C-alpha cells in the first residue's frame, strides 16, 4: 500500500504548488521588453505600479514661492537619487495576483 | 421500531438502521435500508423527506424520539427493491452553507447565536463558554466557523464543547451526559491500544502577532522525551493565551479503545462520558446497528488526546 | 449610533459592552430598525437580554457591536440603563 | 473507485483554498465606511498603513533656514500629486495577513 | 474508515502549512541583533530593503 | 510596571520570566492592587508560585506580564527576588 502513499502524496505537492502558485510578493527586474520576474518565462508586457515610484526624474515639485517684488523666492525640488522613477536595469520587488502585477518599488542592501 | 417519516410508518419495511456518530463528524447519521415493493413505492420518499426514528429508550424505557433529521440522499436499486437511505440531521445543511462574516473580539456562543440569528436556525438557551476569542474573519462553512471558532474555545482553557442538532440547535459540552453508562458489563470485545503517535511533549510558541510572545512549556520532557511541537497561530496574541494553548496541547499519545457491546445503549452519542472498567473516557465515535439484535460498537479515548487531536 | 448617513440598522441586532479577562460583555438587542440621520447619528431603543441588575450598566458602556455592519462607526449609551429588577429575596418575599 | 478520487480531489482544493485565504498581496479601494478590499464582503474599518503615506496634502517639511537679517531665506515644500495621502476613492494594493491589513500605497496603469 | 479520514486530514494541513511556510507578506521589527519577522525565532541578520527607506 | 496612568493592576496577577528550553518561566503572583500613578509607573509587591530557590531570580530576569490587563505597557524587576528557602539540609538538620 506504499505505492498509494506515495502516489497521493505527490498529489499533496502537486496541488500545493498549483495553489501557491501566482501568489505572494516576487523579485523583478525591468527590461526594454517589459517586466521580467523571477521565475517566469515571458515578460509582463502590462503590469501596475505604485503612484510613489512615478515621481518626475527632476524637478517634481515647485513647492512654494515665499516673496515677488523686491525679491522672487522661488524654486524647484529635484528628485533625490533613491526616489527616481523606474529604469531599465532596476531590480524591484512585485506583488502578485494572478494575472495582475504590481511593482511595489525598488530593492537594494540593507545597512547594518 | 417506529420510523415516521412525514405521516406514514415505515417501520414495516426496515431490513436495518445504523445511527453512527464522530466527535467532529458533519452531523448524526443515521443510515435505514429498506426493501421498496409496491407499497412503499406508492408513497415515493423523496431526498429532504423528515425522517423521525422512535424507540424505546434505555434510561426511563419509554419511546423518544432518538433521531430527527432529514433524509440527505435515497439510492434505490432496481433488480432487488431495496431502497436504502442515509439520514443527516439539519448540522449537514450548516456544512454546506458557505458564508463570510467578520468578527470583533467575543466569545463563541455570541458568535453561534449571530450565526442561527442570520441563518434563523431554531437553537435552545446556549451555554456560555466563556473563552473570548480574537479578531478573525471567516470564509469556510457555518459548521466550520463553528468548529473552528470552538476548538479557538478549547484552546485558552475553555471547556470543550460540541453542535448537535435535534429539534432545535443545541451546544453540547461533552462532559455533562447524564447517564455515565459502564460497559464492562456488556464487554463483546474490547481494544485497548496506547501510542505515542501524537504525542505532545514540549510546544514553542512563536507569536505572529504582538501582545513579541514566544516561549517554550514542556511537561513531561524528562519522561517521554522532548516530543515538540510549534504553534504559529495569529489567534494568541497574548501571554496567558499562549500558555492555556501550550497546556491544551501536551498529552501521552493517542490512548484509546476499540470497544464492542453485545447490547445497543440507546442514548449514547459522541462526546458523552462513558465507563469502562473503573477508569472514565469520552466517546470520540459511537456506532450503533439496530439489526434484529441489537448491536453496538463503540471508540472511546481521554480528555487529553482529544483535546489534542480534535482541538 | 454613530456612522454614515443611510447605514440601516435593523431590530435584533446585538450590541455588547466590553468583555474583559474578568467580566463577561453584557448583552444588549435592539429593539427597533432605523437609520442614520442627517446627523450621522441616531438614537435606537434597546434592551438587556439577560434579565437582571447586571443589565442596568452605566452610560457609554454598551461601545461594541457584536455583527459587523458596514457604516456604522462607533455606538455608545448617552444614559445609563434603568429597570433591570432582579428575582425577588425570600425574605422580602417572606 | 473514482468517486473516491473525485470526493478526494474535492478536499484537495477545498484545503488549500482554506490554506491560501487571509494571505498574500491584495487590491483595494478606501471609501468612507473604510478600506474595501477585493473579494471581501465587509470593508475593514481598522487597518494600518505604510509611514509614508501618512505626508500632510500640502507644506509637509519647513526644510530649512538659509539666511536671517538682510534677507530671509525660508521656504515651506508642497507635497507632490503622487504622494499625497490616502483619500476616498483610492485604488492601492493591501497586504493580507489574517485580520491584519496593511496598505502599501495608490497604484497606477505603467508607461513604456 | 474514520481513522484514515482523520490521519489524511492532518496530513492535509500539515502540507498546507508547510507550503504555505516562507511566503506572503509578514510583521517585524529591527534590533540590533538585526531584522527580527514575527513568527520566526532566529533574527534574520542579512535583509534587503526598498531604496525608498535608504535616505539619509 | 509601566503603562497607562489609571489603569488598576489587581492582586492575584500573574508575571512570568522569560521560557527557554533550558529553564521553563518561574511564575510570580501580585500580591497588592494598585493603580498606575503620574509616573506611568507603579512598584508591586510579588511572591514567586512556587516554593525554592529557582524563585529567587535576578534583576530584570521578570519582564513577561502573562495576562490582558489593557494599558499596561511592560514590566521590570529592579530587586533580586529574595527568599525562597529550599528544603534544610541534611547536614544542618543533623
Ligand atoms: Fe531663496
Amino acid at each position: 500500500f506504499n505505492g498509494i502513499a506515495r502516489i497521493l502524496k505527490e498529489n499533496m505537492n502537486k496541488s500545493v504548488a498549483n495553489g501557491t502558485f501566482g501568489m505572494g510578493c516576487e523579485l523583478a527586474e525591468i527590461t526594454a521588453n517589459g517586466l521580467k520576474v523571477n521565475g517566469y518565462k515571458d515578460e509582463i508586457q502590462d503590469y501596475l505600479v505604485l503612484e510613489n515610484l512615478t515621481l518626475k526624474e527632476d524637478y517634481f515639485t515647485f513647492s512654494d514661492e515665499a516673496l515677488s517684488g523686491e525679491y522672487r523666492h522661488k524654486h524647484k525640488i529635484e528628485t533625490p537619487k533613491e526616489l527616481k522613477p523606474l529604469r531599465i536595469g532596476d531590480n524591484v520587488l512585485v506583488a502578485v495576483m494572478g494575472a495582475e502585477f504590481v511593482v511595489i518599488g525598488r530593492v537594494v542592501n540593507a545597512k547594518p | 421500531k417506529i420510523i415516521l417519516n412525514g405521516k406514514y410508518d415505515i417501520a414495516n419495511f426496515n431490513e436495518g438502521i445504523t445511527l453512527s456518530e464522530a466527535i467532529d463528524g458533519v452531523a448524526y447519521k443515521m443510515d435505514v435500508s429498506l426493501v421498496e415493493p409496491k407499497q412503499l413505492k406508492d408513497i415515493n420518499i423523496k431526498k429532504g423527506d423528515k425522517i423521525i426514528l422512535i424507540d424505546i429508550a434505555y434510561e426511563s424505557k419509554k419511546e423518544e424520539t432518538i433521531f430527527d433529521g432529514v433524509v440527505w440522499e435515497t439510492r434505490r436499486s432496481e433488480k432487488s427493491k431495496k431502497l436504502t437511505l442515509s439520514c443527516r440531521e439539519r448540522t449537514v445543511y450548516m456544512e454546506e452553507s458557505e458564508e463570510q462574516y467578520q468578527f470583533k473580539e467575543n466569545t463563541a456562543t455570541q458568535r453561534i447565536e449571530y450565526y442561527c440569528k442570520q441563518w434563523n436556525i431554531p437553537y435552545y438557551n446556549l451555554a456560555n463558554t466563556g473563552k473570548k476569542l480574537a479578531k478573525v474573519i471567516h470564509k469556510t462553512n457555518i459548521l466550520d466557523m463553528i468548529k473552528k471558532d470552538l476548538k479557538e474555545t478549547a484552546t485558552k482553557g475553555g471547556d470543550l464543547f460540541r453542535v448537535r442538532m435535534d429539534n432545535k440547535l443545541k451546544l453540547f459540552k461533552l462532559g455533562t451526559n447524564a447517564n455515565v453508562y459502564k460497559l464492562d458489563s456488556i464487554l463483546e470485545d474490547a481494544n485497548f491500544t496506547s501510542s505515542f503517535n501524537d504525542a505532545v511533549t514540549s510546544v514553542k510558541v512563536l507569536g505572529k502577532s504582538k501582545d513579541p510572545i514566544i516561549g517554550t512549556y514542556k511537561k513531561d520532557a524528562d519522561k517521554f522525551g522532548t516530543l515538540q511541537k510549534i504553534k504559529q497561530d495569529e489567534k494568541i496574541k497574548n501571554a496567558k493565551e499562549a500558555k492555556k494553548a501550550a497546556e491544551a496541547m501536551f498529552n501521552s499519545g493517542e490512548e484509546t479503545i476499540s470497544v464492542d457491546c453485545a447490547v445497543d445503549i440507546n442514548r449514547i452519542r459522541a462526546g458523552d462520558k462513558v465507563s469502562l472498567k473503573s477508569k472514565e473516557y469520552y466517546v470520540i465515535d459511537v456506532t450503533h446497528t439496530l439489526d434484529s439484535r441489537p448491536k453496538m460498537k463503540l471508540n472511546i479515548g481521554s480528555l487529553e488526546y482529544i483535546r489534542r487531536k480534535f482541538y | 449610533f454613530t456612522g454614515v448617513q443611510g447605514t440601516i440598522i435593523t431590530k435584533g441586532t446585538i450590541v455588547t459592552t466590553i468583555a474583559t479577562d474578568e467580566k463577561q460583555s453584557i448583552e444588549f438587542e435592539l429593539l427597533e430598525t432605523k437609520t442614520i440621520g442627517e446627523n450621522e447619528t441616531v438614537d435606537i431603543k434597546a434592551e438587556s437580554r439577560i434579565v437582571g441588575t447586571i443589565g442596568n450598566v452605566s452610560k457609554g458602556s454598551i461601545s461594541v457591536l457584536l455583527g459587523s455592519i458596514s457604516g456604522v462607526k462607533s455606538i455608545t449609551n448617552k444614559e445609563d440603563f434603568r429597570g433591570g429588577t432582579d428575582i425577588e429575596d425570600e425574605e422580602h418575599f417572606r
